[PDB]
């Protein structure tokens, strides 16, 4: 009658499980402790439920014990080493300013579990009393009550895990709610002692409950374990890549180079007026983003993007954050409230997609990239700015690479993504077909140098690029030219620095050039006084030779950092600073 | 009714 394994197994009989395997030397040992436990769950499972039919009962209330980061059932407990200190420090009635309560509330980073098990040892006897599902009921009671700030009933969940438990128990179940067991076995070698086909499942659904579930005898395996509709799988992962080895790396053969976009990984699931978002570690998004076209910041904006042909299908992409006024999207970066101004429709949530996993009844992951790609375009209609197929472009060239590189570090993108046209999608696996390429930045991260000059272009108008210059040292007068530098508005405070100089901004006449301002072969469309601009931060890889510059050099993939508006314009960097640089 | 004590401490 809907009975359960973990209502029959004391919580202590977990805990001295964890004990034995945390205090344990070797691999070996470690495992064989688990495997004792897991048996003794197993076969008595068995016996409990021989006359039972169609159980869905399983390890899952223990397995979640064990590996507390993959709880995805329970939201966040939200409770603080020191909210613990203080719980404990008032139920076992210690003396308020010695050194027990103070070492537990001073404590920073032995783990918390360990400083409070040591004062628990001496005063806490009483043998525990909680099944492993009790315990389970008692976080749940703590998560629900904390998404609710009902902070009186979190503490009284608490103490019922406490007055119920032994102080060892209570080591433990304060490592589970930090979620940090620190047995000294990694969650793969668990998953490989639960079952052969665990991990290669947990990859396709972030489930603990499913993997235990579906793979509670370990002699029957599950194949063609797969990306399935409305489960959460895990991302596929781009290795970084040096350059230099680049066409090597591609299998001397045709390659991708696909934009690198900064966002929120995100995947959409969806089938009908139905969708699913998962972030990259398995979490559901989809009040944010919209469960149905009617509800949500993207799903009503997006819903009629897919062609008519389209019923179910699952994409992998970035959320971004679209400016509209200045068809930019918004790096992490900023001083700025980036949610705050995207619920404020300032900003707007963009979804763009790079991979597509299901169409329809169809499963994609084990076909050529190529193949994928031909099918996005078939998925949806794009719409600027909501909803968007990540450009991409064919390549077999080192050369044509550092050109992409040079051109996203340009357009303030941080790096390139490389991938093999043949390659399958593989959840979870990092690198194989995908790479990701940024610079090899040097530790020269604080070039701070003028504004003198500028570039229109694309975008609202604003300004594309920014001409910079370094200060000749007075007995400042006179600046040489450096290096120019993408301007893109991709965050607010470079656009608010752009309408800051628009009243400065002077035509620049080759024939007729500026004395404050000298320029090498790179002349800028307008130019500003120096007096009246401002310093900006640059990040960048190397100095190099080049006669575009006065200076004689440029920075290679320069970036814009701060602005630093904190420092008046004579505060430049001088030739004679950089001379030392170049050192 | 299998009880637990024997499946595990055994
Ligand atoms: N076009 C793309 N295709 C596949 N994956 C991508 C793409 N763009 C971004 N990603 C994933 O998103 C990550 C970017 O996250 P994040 O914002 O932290 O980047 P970052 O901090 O600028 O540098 P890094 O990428 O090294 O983390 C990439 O590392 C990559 O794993």
């Amino acid at each position: 009658t809907s009975q359960t394994v973990a209502s029959h197994v004391p919580f202590a009989d977990l805990c001295s499980t964890l004990e034995r395997i945390q205090k344990s030397k070797g691999r070996a040992e470690k495992i064989r402790h688990f495997r004792e436990f897991l048996d003794s769950w197993r076969k008595f499972h068995d016996a409990l439920h021989k006359n039972h039919k169609d159980v869905t009962d399983s390890f899952y209330p223990a397995m979640r014990l064990i590996l507390p980061q993959l709880e995805r059932e329970r939201m966040a407990y939200g409770i603080k080493e020191t909210m613990l200190a203080k719980l404990y420090i008032e139920l076992l009635n210690l003396p308020r300013d010695g050194k027990d309560a103070l070492k537990l509330l001073n404590y920073r980073t032995g783990d918390f579990a360990m400083i409070a098990y040591f004062v628990l040892k001496p005063r806490c006897l009483q043998k525990g009393s909680l099944t492993i599902q009790q315990v389970n009921d008692l976080l749940d009671s703590i998560a629900s009550n904390n998404s609710a700030k009902r902070k009186d009933l979190i503490k009284k969940s608490l103490l019922q895990l406490i007055t119920q438990s032994s102080a060892l128990e209570q080591k433990w179940l304060i490592r589970m709610i930090i979620k940090d067991l620190k047995l000294g076995v990694s969650q793969q070698t668990i998953f490989s002692v639960f079952h052969n086909d665990a991990a290669e499942l947990h990859n396709v659904t972030t489930d603990l409950e499913k993997v235990c579930r579906q793979l509670h005898d370990p002699s029957v395996g599950l194949s063609d374990i797969s990306i399935t509709l409305f489960s959460a799988f895990k991302p596929m992962l781009a290795a970084i890549a040096d350059i230099e080895h680049i066409e090597k790396d591609m299998k001397h053969q045709s390659f991708y180079i696909e934009t690198k976009l900064d966002g929120e990984r995100m995947q959409m699931h969806k089938d009908g007026d139905v969708y699913k978002y998962f972030s990259r570690n398995g979490y559901n998004y989809t009040d944010q983003f919209g469960a149905s076209p009617t509800e949500g910041s993207l799903t009503p904006f997006i819903h009629n993007a897919f062609k008519a042909d389209i019923q179910i299908c699952i994409l992998d992409g970035e959320m971004m954050a679209y400016n509209p006024n200045t068809q930019t999207f918004m790096q992490k970066g900023t001083k700025f409230d980036i949610k705050r101004m995207v619920e404020d429709s300032d900003l707007q949530t963009c979804y763009c997609v790079f991979d597509v996993l299901m169409v329809n009844n169809k499963k994609l992951g084990h076909e050529t990239l190529r193949k994928r790609y031909e099918i996005l375009s078939s998925i949806f209609t794009p719409i600027p700015g909501r909803i968007e197929i990540v450009q991409k472009t064919q390549a077999h060239t080192k050369n044509e690479v550092i050109d992409a590189l040079n051109e996203a570090i340009d357009k303030r993108e941080e790096g390139i993504m490389v991938k093999q046209p043949l390659s399958i999608y593989k959840p979870d696996k990092r690198g194989e077909g995908w790479l990701k390429i940024k610079p090899e930045y040097v530790s020269m991260d604080e070039l701070d140098i003028l504004i003198v000059g500028g570039y229109w272009g694309k975008g609202s108008g604003m300004m594309s690029h920014f001409l910079c210059a370094v200060a000749e040292k007075p007995p400042p007068s006179v600046f040489h030219t450096l290096s120019r530098v993408g301007s893109g508005c991709t965050m607010k405070e470079l656009y608010d620095l752009g309408l800051k100089l628009a009243k400065y901004w002077k035509p620049f006449h080759r024939k007729a050039p500026p004395s404050s301002i000298l320029c090498g072969t790179e002349k800028p469309e307008v130019y500003i006084e120096p007096c009246n601009s401002v310093i900006v931060q640059i990040k960048a890889a190397e100095i190099v030779p080049s006669d575009m510059y006065k200076t004689g050099c440029t920075l290679r993939f320069p970036r814009i950092e701060k602005i630093r508006d904190d420092k008046e314009w004579h505060e430049c960097m001088t030739l004679d600073d950089l001379e030392q640089l170049r050192g | 009714v299998p009880q637990w004590e024997v499946f595990f401490k055994r």
